[PDB]
């Protein structure tokens, strides 16, 4: 576990 | 190409509910990418896919997101290949490689740790002109100077020199003294940290001595591992 950033995260698209 | 570790299973089914992810890192003519194969063992799909790292020593961040653009069916793989790129935020990590990830679905959040190989992280733009590595080489303290034996290794000067300029690591110079090959060296760092080496090899002997200098002399030891699998593979 670390500390995560909510926009750090890099969401990947929905097709 | 480079050398390139093998696979690994870097985030195992049992760890994260039937969610597995296996990879390596490659450096591919300007780019460095985190390949990767992600398999859905569960009995149900899983979505919302993101990820994200843990600020790291060089730092390295995602390029992109992670192609994966519908549910991963039950018993699904998919190959993924992640860009990165090392303009993201710094933080020392130990040992200095080490790069935690984190990636979500639907289901949680899951985390995982994996080593970076230094070699990925060797620039094309590391080949010192001659009169500037003599400069740098006698304006580094001494005292930052180490040596390393790459112990039990049987190529030839030629071999060696070839297997590391394929790593982007260059040879600068060449001399033959008293029967001993020196050859020197220089590689330089996605963050600019630039090392300078001196590879003795002499008669039938099986312990090559390297010698590194580098102003951040903490990363030298890294490269000495980098040396030891490049020419052992």
């Amino acid at each position: 576990y670390f500390p995560t950033d909510e926009r750090s995260w890099v969401y990947s698209p929905l097709h | 190409g480079g050398y390139v570790a093998p696979k690994a299973v870097w985030l195992p089914a049992v760890k994260a509910k039937g969610l597995e992810i296996s990879g390596t890192f490659t450096h591919r003519q300007g780019h460095i990418y985190m390949e990767m194969n992600f398999t859905n063992k569960a009995l149900q799909h899983m979505t919302d896919f993101a990820i994200q790292f843990n600020k790291n020593s060089f730092g390295v961040i995602p390029s992109t997101p992670l192609a994966i653009h519908t549910p991963l069916m039950p018993n699904q793989s998919i190959d993924v290949s992640l860009p990165l790129n090392t303009l993201g935020p710094v933080m020392k990590m130990e040992p200095l490689n080490n790069l935690q990830v984190a990636v979500k679905n639907n289901i949680d959040v899951f985390y995982f740790s994996c080593l970076i190989p230094l070699n990925v992280l060797f620039v094309e733009d590391g080949k010192m002109e001659r009169q500037v590595f003599l400069a740098t080489w006698k304006d580094i303290p001494n005292e930052n100077e180490l040596q390393f034996q790459i112990k039990e290794c049987h190529l030839n000067a030629d071999t060696v020199s070839s297997k590391l300029q394929n790593n982007n690591v260059y040879t600068i110079a060449k001399r033959n003294v008293e029967g001993q090959d020196m050859l020197y060296q220089s590689l330089k760092l996605t963050n600019g940290i630039w090392i300078l080496a001196e590879l003795r090899i002499q008669p039938g002997n099986p312990n090559y001595t390297l010698s590194l200098k580098c102003r951040a002399p903490e990363v030298s030891q890294y490269i000495y591992q980098v040396y030891d699998s490049i020419l052992k593979n």
